[PDB]
Parts: structure tokens; sequence; C-alpha cells
């Protein structure tokens, strides 16, 4: 799932944690009064999109940028106008654009350091982890090929909670000194409280940082939330902004079915995750290019079949679909039926292939013999890529 | 340590299991199923329920009671994921030898918590959760994988996957050289098994004479798993060992289905595993459907078949 800028600010905010004063607005008279409120020298007005690349994004409106900083409210009032119900256009979205229904107007603090600090479980160590460094601003991943010896780490008990002693040690391996060593434990240990309490797989503050005045700052931060938590996490999750996903991706989370686009025309879905990929790979081995992967989930339903041909169906890029269905007990002749019904349903319009193993195959594979529709059956799952890779041009 | 449980991954034709969540759907349709397999399921739990009767077999509100009245040695947990820690718990806390969580969608933090405890104690193994299970072919089955496919045989197979591991099932009994144990360690980043507490048994098992280790992006077990056979599957008595590792095809940032099938920050992802697992001695086949296939290879070249 996903947040706006201002929802996690907001959620880092309510636990305590030390972000920029900020309001949001969803009209430009909304975002001069909050400018007024701010009661800031410098004010930072903030188009709220997903996508990244908002600094040097265009607007219908014609306006440029996505990020204005002003000391006058009326300003932010002015620009709000020309981005509140306009479509933003950035490198990292579709020609569209995405339209613009809220702006955050927040203080603008300068940075005068810069770290990260970043917190989640570690897999190999089966706890929680801090992991820093004083080099901020970047991308991590660079940090580590790079600079291997500024990543510090330190393991935190489940049980025991993090302790002063961790954080105090990850604030000076940050570069923090003096009071602002301490500033930067006490809001580790926030950040630490927040990941535990909202079911985080990961919170990472980059920058992690200090203000001229004197303020430890968590100026920019990206969460990722543990989907299995739902369930103790409606409140997040309702926040969920669904606007910038694949369409075809919501729609499959409708029905619990777990869809991933990719960039191909051979379309497959499968019963359980790990021979979805394998089929996806296997499709690309026989040289190919898989359109998605779709896990259909365990048992094999014969709804979850249909929801998954409804989904293909619509994909204009999808020019064939492996079908592969390892049903153990299941009787394939009910499954072989529940295909065929779906493709005249739905009307299937593109070549399918069907590897379907469990009881009653034979029959199963006469049924799809008979049907009048462009269906061939495979016998393994290398005989079902081949197919379907020769099915199109 | 929590190591010297390894031993109870063996279920064999003395294992009796418990079902908890006996009641519930799940519970109840492979329960049914286990009966018929002849599977020694002697009862379950299902809390407020102890002293009624599913199936013909008794129900009880703890572990405890139906471990003490039923004599199981190993458990099996279809419970939902609000409560499948605490289920595990309990059955950690009563000293069940093996216990098979199957429930998917546990929280990773609640999960965390569990191996905490799990890692503190060695009288209870856990393989999951969100697992199939495991599978001595011919003895006993606990779980939800389809018996009728397994053949009792010499091939070892320790998965991270479901329907992936039944593939490789599928190709040994196809090509003649069956199964001697299969373990469905499951698809989350948390777990009470992993791959090198299964290599560990399958190495130290005589009737385990070959090895098909089945993995997929998100976390380092794999690599993890071909360290420990550069050292331990190096000397004479070798034991050959074939893998897949599923998603080449995977986007970056995407959970692929399973909860830990995700490559993060650049780590994760299956084309190291694969390199990793190859440097170790491993065959690693590049098309899950050349398994079966490719395992017969390696033993033909050792002349392991019956026929040299
Ligand atoms: C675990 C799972 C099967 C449960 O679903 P279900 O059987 O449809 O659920 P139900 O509500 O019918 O049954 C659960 C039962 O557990 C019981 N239960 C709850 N807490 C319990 C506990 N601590 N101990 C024992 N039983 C408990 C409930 O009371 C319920 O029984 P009841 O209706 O008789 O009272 C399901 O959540 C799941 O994880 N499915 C996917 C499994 C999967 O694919 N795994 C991966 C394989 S590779």
């Amino acid at each position: 799932m996903n947040l706006q800028e201002y929802q996690s600010k907001k959620l880092m905010s309510d636990n305590g944690v030390r972000v920029q004063r900020f309001f949001v607005a969803d009209t430009a008279n909304e975002a001069l009064e909050a400018a007024k409120r701010l009661n800031a020298k410098e004010i930072v007005l903030k188009a709220q999109i997903l996508a990244g690349g908002r600094g040097k994004g265009v607007f219908n409106s014609g306006l440029k940028g996505g990020v204005h900083l002003t000391k006058d409210p009326n300003v932010v009032g002015q620009l709000a106008k020309q981005m509140i119900g306009y479509n933003l256009a950035t490198k990292q979205t579709p020609k569209e654009g995405v339209k613009v229904n809220k702006v955050m107007v927040a203080e603008a603090l300068d940075i005068s350091r810069e770290t990260y600090l970043a917190i989640l479980m570690d897999r190999s160590c089966n706890g929680p982890v801090l992991v820093g460094s004083p080099q901020g601003g970047v991308d991590i991943e660079e940090v580590a090929a790079s600079n291997p010896e500024l990543i510090f780490k330190e393991q935190i008990d489940i049980f025991e909670g993090i302790k002063d002693s961790q954080a105090q040690r990850m604030a000076e391996n940050l570069g923090f000194v003096g009071p602002l060593k301490s500033q930067a434990a006490d809001q580790i240990t926030k950040l630490y409280n927040l990941f535990l309490k909202i079911d985080a797989t990961q919170v990472e503050v980059n920058p992690f940082g200090e203000t001229p005045e004197g303020q430890v700052v968590c100026f920019d931060a990206k969460i990722n939330f543990d989907d299995n938590a739902e369930f103790r996490q409606k409140d997040i999750f309702a926040m969920d902004d669904k606007s910038e996903n694949e369409p075809i991706e919501n729609e499959a989370a409708k029905y619990d079915l777990k869809y991933i686009g990719l960039d191909g025309n051979i379309a497959c879905f499968v019963n359980g995750a790990g021979l979805a990929m394998a089929t996806c790979d296997i499709i690309f081995l026989n040289g190919g290019k898989p359109a998605n992967f779709l896990d259909l989930g365990g048992g094999v339903k014969e709804a979850q079949v249909y929801q998954a041909f409804k989904l293909l169906t619509a994909d204009p890029k999808v020019e064939a679909i492996l079908v592969n269905i390892f049903g153990g007990i299941v009787n394939c002749a009910i499954i072989a039926n529940g295909i065929t019904k779906a493709c005249r349903e739905l009307e299937l319009k593109v070549p399918l292939v069907v590897r379907l193993e469990g009881t009653n195959v034979q029959e199963a594979q006469k049924i799809l013999n008979n049907s009048g529709l462009p269906i061939t059956s495979a016998i393994d799952l290398e005989d079902a890529a081949k197919k379907a890779v020769a099915s199109v041009a | 340590s929590y190591t010297a449980s390894r031993q109870h991954l063996y279920v064999d034709k003395n294992t009796k299991i418990i079902c908890q969540g006996f009641t519930g759907k799940q519970g109840t349709f492979h329960s049914q199923q286990a009966l018929e397999y002849g599977t020694k399921l002697v009862g379950g739990t299902t809390p407020g329920k102890g002293g009624q009767t599913h199936l013909g077999l008794p129900v009880f509100n703890t572990v405890k009671e139906a471990k003490e009245q039923t004599g199981a040695t190993a458990s099996v947990i279809y419970v939902p994921p609000p409560f499948a820690a605490a289920a595990i718990n309990e059955a950690i806390e009563a000293e069940i030898p093996l216990v098979v969580c199957i429930t998917q969608g546990i929280p990773q933090q609640d999960m965390v918590r569990v191996k905490h405890k799990l890692l503190r104690q060695e009288k209870t193994r856990l393989i999951g959760p969100n697992c199939p299970g495991v599978i001595n072919p011919g003895e006993c089955k606990i779980g939800i994988m389809p018996g009728h496919i397994h053949k009792k045989g010499r091939i070892g197979i320790v998965s991270r996957s479901g329907t992936l591991t039944y593939e490789a099932v599928h190709q040994t009994t196809q090509v003649g050289l069956g199964q001697s144990l299969c373990v469905g360690i499951g698809g989350d980043p948390f777990n009470g098994t992993d791959f090198i507490d299964c290599l560990e048994i399958f190495l130290n098992d005589s009737a385990t004479e070959g090895i098909i280790l089945i993995g997929e992006i998100g976390g380092n077990a794999e690599e993890n798993a071909a360290e420990f056979l550069k050292q331990h599957n190096s000397g004479p008595n070798s034991k050959p060992v074939v893998s897949f590792i599923a998603g080449l095809t995977a986007p970056p940032g995407r959970r692929m289905g399973h909860a830990g099938a995700i490559i993060a920050g650049g780590k994760g992802g299956a084309k190291e595993k694969i390199s990793a697992l190859q440097s170790a001695g491993v065959v690693v086949s590049m098309s899950p459907a050349q398994l079966g296939t490719t395992i017969y290879k390696e033993f033909e070249k050792r002349k392991m078949l019956e026929h040299h």
C-alpha cells in the first residue's frame, strides 16, 4: 500500500517524531490560510502525488514545478490555485499526469547535516535492526557498495525493546554530537516504537538530519507496511491511495488475486506463487515475454479461474494465455468446463494453452479440444511454454 | 540449542498428529483427507469445544490436554492469522516435538516474537508458517500436499513453494526415483525451518541419496545453504544436489505472491542465488520442468541406478 507525503508525515508526527510543521489544503484559499497559520519565515508548497519527480514536473495549467518555496502566504495560495484540480506530469507518471487534489503547505527547513536511518526486521538475525549511515541524502545501496564501512547496524530484541545504549550508539555513529546526539537518540527511539505500532516492514528516514537552528528532524521518509497486518491496521490501510496503481492490479486485489504486470505479451496464471513465478520464467527461457504474474492462490476454485480470465481478456497487450493448474485432487474435467465457460462468457479472443495436472486429465483435454475455442492442451510445463511462445508472431 | 530439534522433521509411521483448528473448514477438510491416506491423526483442538467429537476423534480445549490424552508427537495448525501465532506458541509451550503451521497471513511481527521463543528452546521444531507441510511417502503426511503423487524413494526435497514442489515430486516419481522426505518450509520471511536444517537431515539420512532444493527470490537462505554445502557436502560420500530458483523474471520491489518473495534494496535476486549454488557444486536446473531429468542424470553419472 501507498501513503501520500502528508499521510506518512502525520503518522510520524502523531507518534512523537519531529517533522516540519505542515498543513494539507484541497483549495487555493485553504492553502493561503494554512500558509498564514504556519507563521513561518520560509514556506514550501508541495503537490501531493505518489510518483517521483514532482520538482521538475509540469501541470496542465501550464505551471512548471510541483514544489515551490516562498515567504509570502499570498504566493502560496496563488500557486496552489494553479495546482489543485490539475494534472501533474513528471518523468515517473504517465503522459496524462496525476490529478492533484491536495497540496502540503509546510515550514521550509534548512538542512545542516544529512544521515540515513532505517528500521526493519532483519531476515538473518530474526529481529528488528537499526540501519544507519552518516552518509545521508543518497541511495543507501550505493553507500553500501562504495563505503560499506559507513553502514552501521544495531540488532534489537523484540521483547527487550530498544535500549538507550543502542539509540545513543547509533546516534553517535551517525555523526550527531552533544545535545543533538541526545535528540537523535530520542528520535530513533520514537521511530522504533512507531515501526512496531504500525506493523511496518520498514521505516526509512532519508535525510535524518539537523537544522542550522539545532533541531534533529526527519525531513523525508518512506514507510512500507506488512500486508498481513491489515486486519489490525484498518485505519492505516483505509488511507491506501490506489489512484496511481496499474488498474488491472487494483481490480485483481478486489478478488484476493495477486497480479503483477510485466512488460510482455504472453499472459499466464497459476495456482501457487512459486509455480506462478516459475511459469513466467519458463515462458522467458523458451523465447517469450511474460505479460504478468498471477497467483490464483491455494485451491483450484472456478471463481478464481473466472476472475483471472476477466482480468487478462481486458489487457490489450495480451496476445496469448498460458494457464498452468497443478490441481492434485480436483477433477480437471470440472476445471476444463469452467475454462470453456469463462472463455465463452468473457469472449476470449487470444490463443489459450492449458497445462492441467490432477485427476481425469484425459477427459479434461477432450473437453478443451472439442470446445470450438482456440485452446490447446499441454503435457508438461515445458510443452506449455513452447506452445505459448509459438502461438504469437 | 534449537538445532537439536532438526531430527523432529523426519516424520514416520509412528508419528501421531493432532490438528489445531480441528473443527474449522480447512482443518476439517484436510483432516478428512489425512484419515483416508491412513494418517495417524488422533484428535485436535478448538478452544471451547473440548469434550466434543469430530470425524470420530476427540476435540480438546488445549494442546496440553490433547497431548496427554492422545500421546501426539506432532501438531498441524489451521488457525486463522489473528490467532495462529498464539497457536504455535501454545504448541511450543506444550513441547510438541513437531509443529507444522499451514496458516498464511500471520503478521511478520508476530512471527519475530514466535521465533524469539522458538530459538530459546529445543523440544519443539516448527515448520512454517505459510507452508504445505512435510511428507514421508507411505509413512506419514502432515499438511495439504497431494499424497498420491509421491512415491517412497531416494530424493530429499526442500522447498519454499507449495505447488512448485509438487512439480518436482511428480517429475521424480515419473523418472522412477521417488522421494525420501519432502519438507515445505513455506513462503514467509520468518519461519521455523530453513534449507540448512533440512540439508543436515538429508546429508545424514542413508535413505536420501540425492537432494532437490527449490527456492525463489527474497532473503539469503539459498546463499546460506550454498555455503553449508561447500563445507559439509564435499568429502567422500557427497550427495548430488539439484536446484531450481523461481523468480528470474521478477521485477524488483514487488511481493511475488509469497510474503517473503521480494527483491529489496537490490538484494534477493534469483541470479545471485543461482550462482552461489552453482559455486557449491549444485546443478541448477534453469527450467522448472527438468528437475527430475536433471537429478536422474546426476544419478546416472555416479552409477547410482540399478542397471549399473
Ligand atoms: C488457516 C486457514 C486455513 C483457516 O481458514 P478456515 O479453515 O477457512 O477458517 P475457520 O474459521 O473455518 O476455522 C478456523 C478454526 O480455528 C479455531 N481456532 C481459533 N483459534 C484457535 C486456537 N488458538 N487453537 C485452535 N483452534 C483455534 C476457530 O475457532 C475456528 O474453528 P470453529 O469455526 O470450529 O470455531 C486460513 O486462514 C489460511 O491460512 N488459508 C491458506 C493456507 C495456505 O494456503 N497456506 C500455504 C500452503 S503452501
